[PDB]
């Protein structure tokens, strides 16, 4: 989905 | 060993033209062992004339870094907070009590961070989709990087926010990035636009697993739960326990107008001096395959970044698609060799 900081 | 320190780059305008180009010339020249290299942009490069005609961007999902831990290992829980302009949080940012405190040194800064980094939580206006380039920039623009990368979105159709498009980064003091390397084991490019610093630590490639043994000791219960827990982004390791269960590692500081390129399965880890913005992507280069076809995945989350690497493995490597397709190639990365479009230079 996505690339995030978690 | 400076074989694996980290390596700074100053191109001219001719060299700084190609990107891909670049990258495969500082892979010859080993950058890529560190893990993490900086590239200063020659003094003619600008990406935007002024910086001052944002203030109407929108941070959609500030996150609130919650850190609880103690002797050098900590754990980072993220807390998303309401929408907030860039003027909202410059504001808080300079403000005085999340304002970078006083300091003669970086180390002295690097001391107050893993003193403090449990208190006083910051806000990280992280993830923002978006570029802070103009459309002219045709040289090193993170929106259009023009490598092999762009394969997942021309052939495939697939668009991977923030991997195969960009991301900006509003940091205020003591906000921080976990250890991690990126999805799918990927490069990253990192560009600080303006403000204060961004500090950054780096574990060799060839040095990695051990990196991941020592957290796998020290959180048995998350290695248990997840196959790659670190890529939760939410483990954090000071330099000090680094150093005391051998782990090679490197630091440096980033300074605004500088990138930093992070490489295939390079670990890293970091934390911003005080407000400031940064943009980031994800590329590849031919190098980068292997690594994506042996990337060890998240498997206890579900909108976790996955990549086909059928259309990389078939158009790269004809020869060893059908092999790789039975499960039988056996290839074994060596984390010294440079991209194969370094030969060039060597
Ligand atoms: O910008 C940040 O907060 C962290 N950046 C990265 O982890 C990267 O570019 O690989
Ligand atoms: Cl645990
Ligand atoms: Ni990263
Ligand atoms: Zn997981």
């Amino acid at each position: 989905a996505r690339k995030s900081a978690g | 060993n400076p074989s694996a320190r980290i390596m700074t780059f100053y191109p001219t305008m001719e060299e700084f033209r190609n990107f891909s180009r670049y990258i495969a010339y500082i892979e010859s020249q080993g950058a890529h062992r560190a893990g993490l290299a900086k590239v200063v942009p020659p003094k003619e490069w600008k990406p935007r004339a002024s910086y001052d005609d944002i203030d109407d961007l929108v941070i959609p999902a500030p996150i609130q870094q919650l850190v609880t831990g103690q002797s050098g290992l900590f754990t980072q829980y993220n807390i998303q907070k309401k929408a907030m302009t860039v003027r909202e949080f410059r504001k808080i940012a300079n403000s005085d009590k999340y304002c970078t405190p006083r300091y003669s040194e970086f180390e002295e800064l690097e001391r107050k961070y893993w003193k403090n980094l449990t208190f006083n939580p910051p806000i990280y206006g992280a993830d923002v989709n978006g570029t802070l380039y103009e459309k002219h920039v045709d040289e090193w623009n993170i929106g259009r990087l023009r490598t092999i990368l762009d394969l997942v979105e021309k052939e495939s159709g697939i668009t991977i926010e923030g991997v195969n498009t960009p991301y900006l980064y509003f940091g205020m003091w003591k906000t921080s990035f976990a250890w991690h390397t990126e999805d799918m084991d990927l490069y990253s490019i990192n560009y600080l636009h303006f403000g204060e610093p961004k500090s950054w630590y780096s574990v060799p490639p060839e040095h990695g697993k051990r990196l991941e043994r020592l957290a796998k000791g020290f959180f048995p219960g998350s290695a248990q739960s997840c196959e790659a827990f670190l890529r939760h982004k939410m483990t954090l390791i000071s330099p000090l326990m680094l150093k005391k269960y051998g782990i090679p590692f490197d630091k440096v500081t980033q300074e605004a107008g500088e990138f930093m390129i992070t490489f295939p399965y390079g670990y890293h880890a970091g934390f911003n001096h005080g407000f400031n913005c940064a943009e980031s992507t994800n590329f590849a280069t031919r190098r980068w395959i292997e690594y994506g076809k042996q990337a060890v995945l998240c498997s206890c989350r579900k909108d976790m970044v996955k990549i086909s690497m059928d259309v990389f493995v078939r158009k790269f490597q004809p020869e060893r698609y059908k092999l790789w397709k039975a499960g039988k190639d056996n290839t074994v990365i060596d984390h010294t060799l440079p991209t194969p479009e370094a030969a060039e230079f060597l």
